[PDB]
DNA sequence: ATCGGATGTATATATCTGACACGTGCCTGGAGACTAGGGAGTAATCCCCTTGGCGGTTAAAACGCGGGGGAGAATCCGTACGTGCGTTTAAGCGGTGCTAGAGCTGTCTACGACCAATTGAGCGGCCTCGGCACCGGGATTCTCGA
DNA sequence: TCGAGAATCCCGGTGCCGAGGCCGCTCAATTGGTCGTAGACAGCTCTAGCACCGCTTAAACGCACGTACGGATTCTCCCCCGCGTTTTAACCGCCAAGGGGATTACTCCCTAGTCTCCAGGCACGTGTCAGATATATACATCCGAT
C-alpha cells in the first residue's frame, strides 16, 4: 500500500537537522546512514506503542501509548500529557 | 473531571514573579514535570521501606529518598524546606 | 560562511524541520508492517516527530565531536557508527 | 534440533531456539583501505 | 470555621490532601504516615518555585511577559543541577542551546 | 539458624534435565539465584504498571504476557510466550 | 488435605505457590489472578534452561564437569539476545571475552 | 597518599585486559582521578543506605543497592 | 630481545584469559576507608562489601579502557592519550 | 592594514486577532470526631565477626639504560562539496462528507479474598569421596637474526 | 628460508576440601467452603479520523563552477618498551579483645475505617490585550581591490 516512503526524508531536511546540531561540513554518504538510523529508531518505538495499544483492545494508537513507549526506553517526553 | 496541578503552579508563579503569565503548553510541561518527580520520589521511598522490612512510609523515608535522588545543593535546600514544613505542621494541632 | 549563518539561524529557532505529511506516511507504513488496519490520533504522529528530531539532533552533535577528534571538519559514516557504538546502542 | 534432550516425557529440544544469533563485534579503523 | 485545610496549617500552596490520596491509592506501601504527604508537598513546591523563577528571568531577557516552552528549555539547560536532574528528558518545542565548537569559528 | 529461601533446588532440577552429567559450584548458583530474582522483579513491575495504566485492580496472565512481550528480545519473547501459553493450557484442564 | 502441587498440574519444575505468594506480598496490585503465577513460573523456567544449556556446553568445551561463573559469562556474552537482556549487568569473577582489534594484529 | 597505592603496573594490567597495546605516560593520573570520582559516587549512596537503617557497619547489600540504583547491577554478592 | 609490542600482545592474551583481580587488595581497602572518612567518621566495613566495591571498580575501568581504545584507533593511532578518555566519557554521558 | 559597497541584521509604528485570565454554579472529595488493633519503639542478652598486632618470606614494585618505532610536522595533489540560478513538484490550506469506533451506562455472574484443618515439601546439620589444583618431565610451536 | 631458543601444550602422579546425599522436623502450601464485587457484555451516542477536490507558492531538484579540504608521502626526534638489579611492603599464619548486629519479650500510640457535612476546584462563558505581521530604516559585516 505504501513503499519507498523513506525517500520522503529529503536531503535538505537532513542538512537542516545537521545544522541545528552544529555541523559545518557534510559528506555525501550521510543521507543513507541517517535514513537507516531513523528507520531503526521508529521501528522500536512503534512496536512498543502498538503493543500498548493492542493490550487495551483498541484500534487507534493514542498519544499516551507513544508517551509510555518512549518512557519505557529512557526517552522521556514532556508536553503531550503524562 | 480530570485533575491537574495547574492552579498551584500559577499560585507559585504569582509568588515569585508577580507580573508574569504562562501559556498552556508550558503549563502542560510543568504538570508533567511535577508528576515525574512525584513518581520518582515515591518509588524510591517504597524501595527503602521494603528493604528494611517495614510497612509504613514516614517522613524519614521521604527524606532519605530525596537525598538519594536530588543532586548537590538541591538536596540540601529541599531537606531544609521539608523539615520546616513538617515542624510547622506539627506545631499547629 | 553561509554554513555558519545557517547554524546560527537554526539554533535560534524551535520549529520542526521535516515536512509533516511524508513523515506521517512513513509512520503509517511501519505500523502497517506491524499490525493491519490501524488508525492514529494526530497528536500521536506529532509526538513521534518531536522525539525523532530530538534523537537525530543529539546524534549529530556526538558525530561532530567524533569528527573533530580525528582532525576533520567533515562528518562521515564512520563517525556516526563510532558514536552509536560508544553510546551503547550498537554493542 | 539437537539442543536439550529431556523434559518429562517430552524433551527440551522443541522448546529451546535452535539457531541463536552470535553477537557481532564492532571493528574500528577497518583495514579495508 | 472548622474548615482549615492541611496545606494551610503546613503553610504551603501545593495540596496535602491530594498528595496523601495519591500516596494511599498508588500501591506504594501498606500504610502511610502523617508527615510524609506534607514533606513531599513541600519538596515539590520548592522545586517548582526554583524552575519557575529561572524561567521568568529567561522570559524577561527576551522582552516577553509570558512563559513558553523555549524559556523552560533555556532555564533548565543553563543550570548544572537541573541539567543533571533532567538529563534524559525531552521538552517539546524547546530547541537547543546555541553552541558552536571553537575549531569551527573563523 | 533461620529459614532463608532460594531457587537452588529448582535450578538443579532444570540442570539435570538439560545436562544429565554436569554439576555446578556455589558461586555459579549464587549468580543464578540473583538472575532469577532480577527477572522476576522486572516482569512483575511491568505488569503492575500495565494494570495501573488501564485502570484495573487485577494481574492476570494477559498482563504477564504483554509484559513478557515488552521486556524480552524477539526470538526469546516468542519462545517464552509459547511456553507460558502451553503451561496455562495444561494447568487449566487438570484437577 | 494435601494431594497435588500446582507445579505438578502445570508440568513445571519451579514453584507456582511460592511465586503466587511472592506476587501477592510484593505490592504489585490489589488482586492477583489464578493463571499469573503459572505463566510467570513457566517463563522463568524457560530462561533458566536456556542459560544453563549454553553454560553447560561452554563447560564441556574446557574438559570440565562443573560450571563456574566464567562459563556463565562465556555463555551470556556470546549470544546476541542474552547479551542484550543482561547489557547492564556485571557477573562477578567472570572476566571478559577474548577480542583484539584487527588493526593491532600483525598481518603476514 | 592512598591514591598512589594504585600503582603504574596495576593500571597497566587493567589496560591490558581491555585490549590496549601502547600507553602514554600521562594516563595514570587520569585513571586515578576517574577511579576516585567513581568511588566517591558509589560510597556516598552506600553510607546513606547504612545510616537509614541505624547501623554503623557497611554491609554488602548497601553496596549492591547503591550500584543497582545507578544502573550497574552486580551478580554474585546478592545473597 | 623481543621486538617492541610482542610481549604486549602476550600480556593482552594472558590477561584476557584469566578471571582474577588485578589491583592489590590492601591498598584498595585503605583507599576505600580514606574516601569513606569524609561522609561519616568511625565506620566499619564487612569484607564482602570491600570485595564488591573492588569487583565493580575493576569492571568499570576495563570497559572504559575498551572505549578509550576505540577512540584512539579512530584517530589513526595505537597509543591511548588522556583526551581519548575525555572523549569517551563525554560521549558516554558523564563529562557533561 | 584600509576603503566601496552590497548584503543581511537589529531598529521604529499600525492593526488585528485569538488565547489567556477571570467570574459563576455545583458536586464530590476532603476535613472533624471517634474507635480499635497491631506496627514499631525500647530494654536486655548473646556471641559473632571486625579491628589490631607481630614475625617471616618472597614476589612485586621501583630504577636505570639502550634503542627503535611511532607520533608529529611539512608539502603536494585532486576531487568532492558548497554556492547560486532556473525549472519542476508536491506540500499545505480551506471546504465537504461519511462513517468507525471510542467512551459511557446498566446487569449479572464467575472469580478471587478469606478462614480453619491437615500434612508433606524444603531447609539446616553432618559426612564422604572424587573433581580439580599443583608439580614435574617431555614433545610441539612460535620469534627472530643471519 | 632456516635453525637457536624461549614459550606453550600434554601426561602422569598426589592430595584435599567442597559438592552432593541422607535425615529430622516445622511451617507454609493445599482442601474445602462462603461471600461480595470486579469485569465481561450489550446497547447507544456522537466525535474525530479518513477520503476527496482545488488552488497557490514555496521548497525540492538538476546543473555548472571553482576552491579548500582530505589523503598520501617523507623526514626527524623523542618517548615508550624490553630487560637486568635492588628494595619494599603485601600476604600468610597465629593470637586476642570487644563493639555492634541479631533475637526476644512488652507496651502503647499512630493509622485504618466509618459517618456526616460543607467548601474548594473543575466545567462553562466571556472580554480584552500581548504577540504576530506588515512596512520602512539604520547599522554591522564580509569580500574584493589596494
Amino acid at each position: 500500500v505504501l513503499r519507498d516512503n523513506i525517500q520522503g526524508i529529503t536531503k535538505p531536511a537532513i542538512r537542516r537537522l545537521a545544522r541545528r546540531g552544529g555541523v559545518k561540513r557534510i559528506s555525501g554518504l550521510i543521507y543513507e546512514e541517517t535514513r537507516g538510523v531513523l528507520k531503526v529508531f521508529l521501528e522500536n518505538v512503534i512496536r512498543d506503542a502498538v503493543t500498548y495499544t493492542e493490550h487495551a483492545k483498541r484500534k487507534t494508537v493514542t498519544a499516551m501509548d507513544v508517551v509510555y513507549a518512549l518512557k519505557r526506553q529512557g526517552r522521556t517526553l514532556y508536553g503531550f500529557g503524562g | 473531571r480530570k485533575e491537574s496541578y495547574a492552579i498551584y503552579v500559577y499560585k507559585v508563579l504569582k509568588q515569585v514573579h508577580p507580573d508574569t503569565g504562562i501559556s498552556s503548553k508550558a503549563m502542560s510541561i510543568m504538570n508533567s514535570f511535577v508528576n515525574d518527580v512525584f513518581e520518582r520520589i515515591a518509588g524510591e521511598a517504597s524501595r527503602l521501606a521494603h528493604y528494611n522490612k517495614r510497612s509504613t512510609i514516614t517522613s524519614r523515608e521521604i527524606q532519605t529518598a530525596v537525598r538519594l535522588l536530588l543532586p548537590g545543593e538541591l538536596a540540601k535546600h529541599a531537606v531544609s524546606e521539608g523539615t520546616k514544613a513538617v515542624t510547622k505542621y506539627t506545631s499547629a494541632k | 560562511t553561509v554554513a555558519l549563518r545557517e547554524i546560527r539561524r537554526y539554533q535560534k529557532s524551535t520549529e520542526l524541520l521535516i515536512r509533516k505529511l511524508p513523515f506521517q506516511r512513513l509512520v503509517r507504513e511501519i505500523a502497517q508492517d506491524f499490525k493491519t488496519d490501524l488508525r492514529f490520533q494526530s497528536s500521536a504522529v506529532m509526538a513521534l516527530q518531536e522525539a525523532s528530531e530530538a534523537y537525530l539532533v543529539g546524534l549529530f552533535e556526538d558525530t561532530n565531536l567524533c569528527a573533530i577528534h580525528a582532525k576533520r571538519v567533515t562528518i562521515m559514516p564512520k563517525d556516526i557508527q563510532l558514536a552509536r557504538r560508544i553510546r551503547g546502542e550498537r554493542a | 534440533g539437537s539442543r536439550g534432550r529431556l523434559r518429562g516425557g517430552l524433551g527440551w529440544e522443541s522448546s529451546l531456539r535452535q539457531r541463536p544469533m552470535p553477537r557481532l563485534t564492532f571493528q574500528a579503523g577497518d583495514p579495508y583501505y | 470555621a472548622k474548615a482549615k485545610t492541611r496545606s494551610s496549617r503546613a503553610g504551603l500552596q501545593f495540596p496535602v490532601g491530594r498528595v496523601h490520596r495519591l500516596l494511599r491509592k498508588g500501591n506504594y506501601a501498606e500504610r502511610v504516615g502523617a508527615g510524609a504527604p506534607v514533606y513531599l508537598a513541600a519538596v515539590l513546591e520548592y522545586l517548582t518555585a526554583e524552575i519557575l523563577e529561572l524561567a521568568g528571568n529567561a522570559a524577561r531577557d527576551n522582552k516577553k511577559t509570558r512563559i513558553i516552552p523555549r524559556h523552560l528549555q533555556l532555564a533548565v539547560r543553563n543550570d548544572e543541577e537541573l541539567n543533571k536532574l533532567l538529563g534524559r528528558v525531552t521538552i517539546a518545542q524547546g530547541g537547543v542551546l546555541p553552541n558552536i565548537q571553537s575549531v569551527l569559528l573563523p
